[PDB]
């Protein structure tokens, strides 16, 4: 048996956003609940934590989220709440209900993505990569640049190399390689095809010498 | 708020090799009701922790038994008794015993494989970029071990810090490197006003930084 968060999404810094987390079957609904989040490619930071009714629903918080986040819970429903208000940038993260049957922060869901931004669906600039101003190998690449939301694909038309995104001043960034025998480049056509599905663009660019 | 320090941030093991982890703590993990609430999750690739061990030694429902965990009070260690393919992500401790409830940076259990130097390619901004007013100059720097590098950009000569936006991928599926993508941005204007443009990389596999540069003016 186990938990199944929902209720995050895109929201404006803030904002404010209510997070629900379901138990599964068993059979108790004594036992305490927690809330645990984590950035993009960052560590796990704890936020919350409500006891069950015998314990008086005791909440605590981390110092992050005080007087800004409440955690709370309906035991009729089978619910634990996450009530996020005055909503910030760094409140970005996957956030996580995090419990035990008797074995502490044992059962983890999938999680439920918040993102905090100002942000605008933003159709990516797609730059060629080519050298230069003479070996076996050639590498070539596109710069995939100023995007919202998230998803962009690179596909190279496999030693491709796809590097994560980076968040710039409210806008993605990403950038892919191909490398590729000399004997194929410039003498055939090497393109990469960039879709972005949110802004509806799909990029072709062949790389020219 | 209870400081919960890893060592060590980074382990390169073989597959079948033991390894072990350490956890370490700001003050005692002991509860006044006499327990021990320092717990191990592994997180892997795309996922969500999973529980290992939890107060300290206790093995979670179906973890493997090549999983254990040792210490006492402030003193941490999680061993791996043969690492196996599946074991690889991110390893946490994590402490319940004092509020805020807190966790250690991670560490991450990565492939052992030999020292490879990286391929660097640097690239001019694009005629596409130029139009627009922009100027984006990027380096590759593409299949090296261990993953430790640092990349300089030099505009004619000087280091330049402002502009710069660095992308590391994890270690590959096949032959288990570390590749890099670093580019200096300014304006079309800016570009235009200068014209050696050079990124250096420095890496365990010389002692002589990596330079890569193009002059603009040529290009």
């Amino acid at each position: 048996v186990q938990v199944v968060e929902s209720g995050g999404g895109l929201v404006q810094p803030k904002g404010s956003l209510k997070l629900s987390c379901v138990v599964s079957g068993s059979t108790l609904n004594n036992y305490a609940m927690n809330w645990v989040r984590q950035a993009p490619g960052k560590g796990l930071e704890w936020v919350a934590r409500i006891r069950s009714k015998s314990n008086n629903y005791a909440t605590y918080y981390a110092d992050s989220v005080k007087d800004r986040f409440t955690i709370s819970r309906d035991d009729s429903q089978s619910m634990i709440y996450l009530q996020m208000n005055n909503l910030k940038t760094e409140d970005t993260a996957m956030y996580y209900c995090v419990t035990y049957g008797n074995h502490p922060f044992a059962y983890w869901g999938q999680g439920t993505l918040v993102t905090v931004s100002a942000a605008k669906t933003t159709p990516p600039s797609v730059y060629p990569l080519a050298p230069g101003c003479t070996g076996s190998s050639v590498t070539l690449g596109c710069l995939v640049k100023g995007y919202f939301p998230e998803s962009v694909t690179v596909t190279w038309n496999s030693s491709v190399h796809t590097f994560p995104a980076l968040l710039q001043s409210g806008l993605y960034t990403m950038s892919s390689s191909v490398t590729v025998p000399s004997s194929t480049w410039p003498s055939q056509t090497v393109t990469c095809s960039v879709a972005h599905p949110a802004s509806s663009t799909t990029v072709d660019k062949k790389l020219e010498p | 708020d209870v400081v919960m320090t890893q060592t060590p941030l980074s382990l390169p093991v073989s597959l079948g090799d033991q390894a072990s982890i350490s956890c370490r703590s700001s003050q005692s993990l002991v509860h006044s009701n006499g327990n021990t609430y320092l717990h191990w999750y592994l997180q892997k690739p795309g996922q969500s922790p999973n529980l290992l061990i939890y107060k300290v030694s206790n093995r979670f429902s179906g973890v493997p038994d090549r999983f254990s965990g040792s210490g006492s009070g402030t003193d941490f260690t999680l061993k791996i008794s043969r690492v196996e393919a599946e074991d690889l992500g991110v390893y946490f401790c994590s402490q319940s015993t004092h509020v805020p409830f807190t966790f250690g940076s991670g560490t991450k259990l990565e492939i052992k494989r030999a020292d490879a130097a990286p391929t660097v390619s640097i690239f001019p901004p694009s005629s596409e970029q130029l139009t627009s007013g922009g100027a984006s100059v990027v380096c590759f720097l593409n299949n090296f071990y261990p993953k430790d590098i640092n990349v300089k950009w030099k505009i004619d000569g000087s280091e330049r810090q402002n502009g710069v936006l660095n992308s590391w991928t994890d270690q590959d599926s096949k032959d288990s490197t570390y590749s890099m993508s670093s580019t200096l941005t300014l304006t079309k204007d800016e570009y235009e006003r200068h014209n050696s443009y050079t990124c250096e990389a420095t890496h365990k596999t010389s002692t002589s930084p990596i330079v890569k540069s193009f002059n603009r003016n040529e290009c």
